[PDB]
């Protein structure tokens, strides 16, 4: 069953579209520099534009939502070298084009940024970037009543040397949902796909990395564990192969569960359920695949969309 | 069509609300995508909720402990819950019908409860005593299950053979095709049918006048089948007895009629004899065979082995449904490979069938992976039994399907789990809750009630802080 | 399905098409001597005919008694009841004792058979039936409804005894094939050949590490590698010494066993690559294979029973996940149906056991008996057959007992044509020990066999008499008497 598809409203390409907590909004933006939002109507169930607005000077590639318990916040990050925050002002029209006031700039990168995602909840604003200089930034809104107040926390040189030519490269992050694991996250720089996790230090060290990747990684999510004790986190590959790998801390352990070329092509995106129950799956042969855990463990697709 | 594209695919936090979309030029649609076969139907959660009825009034019953009466009051009690799921079930496929008519979803749900009513048929009935042991409901649940299977012989078959169609001379009932269908309703138990196909006819026609002798077998043959006992065993070893002496009493005598007539009813007498050769010719697939072994031949259990295996050589299972071969196994002992298939046709139905055969004590946990040990949270996984994976991950399934209705029976199901630390559920409810589509005050009472009952005190706590927002803000 | 002998290969009546002729056949009194004649002109010879498969070995009836030694000596334990607690564990306890006594009473007989007439058709079938038990003793056996961790060091030994027996690949004969050293093409290095590998993994999924071992010790251990790349040396080396300590015994020491095993290959899995790109892989593959990776363990399975067993061995040792290793592995590799066995074991590791006694039957009738015995003896098969309105209808010989009780009550009466006085005793105990069927019934059944008893001996007529005692049959010892005068 296909619902009738909509226009997003943007003149140039679409690069990420994301849900908020509940699923019943979506943010996306696209080159065009513009962040549009829509709402999911209760009466007529269709999606409506609630707002859009030009955001940056630049690309806009990354978005994504921050934690309903902070109120309602939008995290954008754009060729133009930053990651900007905005605030949704409910006592504005929709559609205003002044729904959402920008909270903050972040300049530090020196690089286009490709990515950018808030953390758990469970340790307060905080939220990392990447980009072109090859270098992850943790952010913290220390005191959540400045939204403004946003220090950095952290910068870890992911690449050693960022080889910075013919911007044939590909970065990618993803937090550990996990409540009650401690806090780690997950980096795909090229063909490496690493994993940081917080010491008693206070600070990021690399705890393992995700071996097998023979291409550019063009996508990677934890799944949230609810239930189980390990983690599981799945990559698209330009190899045209999906993964997932089995982390265990006894000090992580990895290993290797499924692998599944299906897509003949490129992977591109990886999404999760909201339980982790199901693992979605896109490439080149212009399908989506879901994915669910057999009894042993194993991944088996259980539908394919087209 | 064949452009390499990049297309991107995002799982939300609502089953029936995900999105597509692609990132290339010219290509600035989005696709909100429902997941493939899902039910968002009232008439769903209906079943969902009579479901979870059963299995929380199961009490400690939905546990089976490997009173003397405890025994038997423990079946009593199931073999009813078992009753009431299939109920259900058949009421769901009701209102599926007379809603959306005879589409994908009501095929499965009709397979989802064949392979039920099998299952009943062979482990909720006689607890593993035999038919004697209640004829009644047995014969009962048998004649049911193979006549909700298939829909052969369909009425638009019946007069598809009375065609009248006379094309070397036909008489109407010495064709072979009359026959098979009448021997076919009698396997099938079907008698009322198989009688009238015969007073359709020459019951009195070519037989009363042609050989007067055929004419009383034929006459008092359909006399017997009018009494085939159903609630005595006892009747049925005498009724066994007048079938096999009509059989040899007519076996040797006048031949007053032609050459094929005379043995269309010697057949038709061995196979309400009992005949194994005979049911097996005149079977179109293996379970009227096996149907018909148990209805005329010997009423035992002891001997479904043979007969399966007899049916099977016969007539091949045919892989053109779902639900031939899960029967096949529930049969052939192993219950636990029909799950898989069950699960494909509907994940709910799958869940608690998988629960009522564990408190039946057909399948359990065989597992035991320490003898060193303490975190290992796993209310999801092989550890635990194959029922307690099917409801767990039915819960979670349930949880995103959005349905604030449905969400006390996610968490009940998740509470009630017969396995798993009360502090690994704690996990699990810690973060699943936050994610209920509460509105109402009372909504959001129920939240707090159950951060109570089961302490998530740093949880009830941001359920209020979004609430410091959407509660102290919303609704002014 | 069924043997189509040839009566007397030498010299056969039947020929033409011509006067389909008047064969007549006559079973004799003694299993090994029947006879087939014509009632046709110029056809006066006389073919005596013995039973298509039938066993008149003394290993034969050595193995029938020694089964029969067990059954007897399982005493009270033969049955199975639906001194508290502990029956429960010592029943199974005696059972699989003389589970174990059955198995070893086969294979000293399967021993006996290759001395004497080497690899004749009965010796395959009597393997077949010896594979097909190892199998059934592996799986319900050891652990009592208990998972592998309640005695691992059992549980793999049985198992891994029961796949290496089987059958005989990988055979020597096939060692040598792939070492054959032919270099037809520039360079062929002793193992860049797919073929090198295949049988290197084969080697570890039935846990064959010792000669998995020496298979690498064989070309580019210290050679190709110790030289190329130092790094991919080291992994090749201490993942040998992973092998070298497979826990066998404590399910602690497998589960940080597999935690080595799946560091080493994370290192080397990112790390310097100074080695062909195909030996990069097929080194990951046979680390992955190690570590237990599903994909991986299917991929250099050739058949079913290999992905099976690797499963169990490298990635989790639980019977819990049988029913889907089982379907995993089939998915990739079907029954062979050219071999008897295969089905039963895959009936016997998917539950339903009841379904292995046709076939053993067909592969001999003797095994197939006391194996449903002592299947119903621990409690896997049981009489479903059930009474009347509490009410003649006494045939021991039927399907109204057990299905074990049946094939017994079978192989007694098969006995007794037989013609060998030292089974008799063996024939009439398996009928008195029934522990099915009225004493009456039992009476009745023993006042018609015990007349044909080929008594010689003092001693052998005392034994007849005493059972006539035994069972008061006095009025059938007057009859044997009446003989005697008149013989």
């Amino acid at each position: 069953p296909h619902m009738q598809p909509f226009d997003s409203g943007h003149d140039d390409l679409v690069h990420d579209v994301v849900y908020d907590f509940y699923g019943r909004h979506v943010a996306t933006c696209s080159s065009d520099q513009h962040i549009k939002v829509f709402k999911l109507d209760k009466d007529t169930s269709n999606w409506e534009l609630s707002d859009s607005w030009r955001a940056h000077d630049s690309s806009i590639v990354a978005i994504d939502w921050a934690s309903p318990e902070y109120g309602r916040i939008i995290a954008s990050a754009s060729y133009d070298k930053t990651v900007k925050l905005w605030e949704e002002d409910p006592d504005q029209e929709e559609c205003s084009g002044r729904r959402w006031n920008k909270l903050c700039t972040l300049n530090d990168s020196k690089g286009s940024l490709y990515s950018v995602k808030f953390a758990p909840a469970h340790l307060g604003l905080k939220l990392a970037c990447l980009g072109n200089d090859g270098i992850l930034r943790l952010y913290d809104a220390l005191e959540p009543s400045d939204l403004r107040s946003w220090t950095l926390t952290s910068e870890m040189k992911v690449l050693s040397i960022p080889p910075a030519n013919h911007l044939q490269s590909d970065f990618c992050l993803s937090w550990c949902p996990s409540r009650f694991s401690p806090e780690k996250l997950a980096v795909s720089a090229l063909e490496q796909a690493i994993i940081y996790q917080r010491g008693k230090d206070g600070k990021l060290h690399v705890a393992a990395k995700l071996p097998g990747h023979k291409s550019l990684i063009r996508s990677i999510s934890w799944a949230p564990s609810i239930g189980r004790w390990y983690q599981l986190i799945a990559t698209g590959c330009k190899d045209g192969r999906i993964r997932i790998f089995k982390i265990t801390e006894k000090n992580l352990q990895v290993e290797l569960l499924s692998e599944h070329d299906d897509h003949n092509g490129e992977v591109w995106s990886v999404s999760w359920n909201l339980t982790g129950t199901i693992l979605s799956s896109a490439g080149d042969d212009g399908k989506v695949r879901l994915w669910k855990a057999t009894y042993s463990n194993e991944f088996k697709c259980m539908s394919v969309i087209t | 069509n064949g452009d390499k594209m990049p297309l991107k695919f995002k799982l939300g936090p609502l089953s029936y609300q995900n999105m597509a979309f692609i990132t290339a030029k010219d290509k600035y649609k989005l696709y909100p995508v429902r997941i493939p076969r899902l039910d968002t139907s009232k008439e769903f959660s209906a079943y969902v909720s009579g479901l979870f009825e059963i299995y929380r009034d199961l009490g400690d019953d939905r546990v089976f402990n490997v009173n003397s009466n405890f025994a038997k009051e423990h079946n009593a009690t199931v073999n009813l819950a078992m009753e009431a799921i299939l109920n259900e079930l058949e009421v769901f496929i009701g209102r599926v019908k007379d809603q959306d008519g005879r589409v994908n979803r009501f095929y499965e749900l009709e397979e989802s409860l064949t392979v039920l009513n099998c299952l009943r048929t062979m482990y909720f009935i006689l607890d593993g005593q035999d038919v004697e042991e209640n004829r009644s409901e047995f014969i009962e649940s048998l004649l049911n299950w193979i006549n909700r299977s298939d829909g052969e012989p369909d009425e638009e078959y019946i007069e598809q053979v009375f065609s009248v169609k006379d094309s070397a001379g036909k008489k109407v009932f010495e064709t072979q095709y009359f026959w098979k269908l009448l021997n076919q309703l009698v396997l099938r138990g079907l008698l009322s049918q198989a009688i009238g196909c015969i007073e359709r006819s020459d019951l009195l026609p070519y037989l009363s006048d042609t050989c007067a002798v055929s004419f009383d077998a034929v006459s008092d043959s359909i006399e017997l089948l009018k009494q085939y006992p159903k609630d005595s065993s006892s009747t049925f070893r005498e009724w066994k007895n007048l079938v096999l002496k009509l059989s040899q009493a007519f076996g040797s005598s006048a031949t007053d009629i032609s050459g094929e007539l005379r043995d269309y009813i010697e057949d038709f007498l061995l196979v309400i004899g009992g005949n194994q050769r005979k049911i097996l010719q005149y079977s179109r697939t293996w379970y009227e065979s096996f149907c018909g072994f148990l209805l005329y031949y010997i009423p035992s259990l002891e001997l479904s082995a043979e007969y399966l295996q007899m049916s099977l050589e016969a007539n091949v299972v045919d892989i053109t449904n779902d639900w031939e071969q899960p029967c096949v196994d529930i049969i052939s002992g192993k219950i636990h490979s029909i799950l898989p298939v069950m699960e494909s046709l509907d994940s709910c139905t799958a869940a608690f069938t998988a629960m009522i055969c564990e408190a039946k004590g057909l399948i359990e946990n065989i597992f035991e992976g320490e003898k060193n040990s303490d975190m290992l949270e796993d209310l999801f996984s092989y550890r635990n039994g194959m029922a307690s994976y099917m409801l767990n991950s039915f819960a979670f399934e349930l949880c995103s399907l959005g349905d604030k209705e449905l969400w006390p029976v996610a968490i009940g199901l998740i509470a009630l789990s017969a396995t798993g630390t009360r502090s690994a559920k704690k996990m699990v409810i810690a973060e699943l809750l936050p994610h209920y589509p509460f509105v109402t005050n009372d909504d959001i009472e129920w939240m707090l009630s159950i951060c109570v009952e089961w302490r998530l005190p740093e949880i009830a706590k941001e359920i209020y802080t979004t609430l410091g927002n959407q509660m102290l803000s919303a609704h002014n």
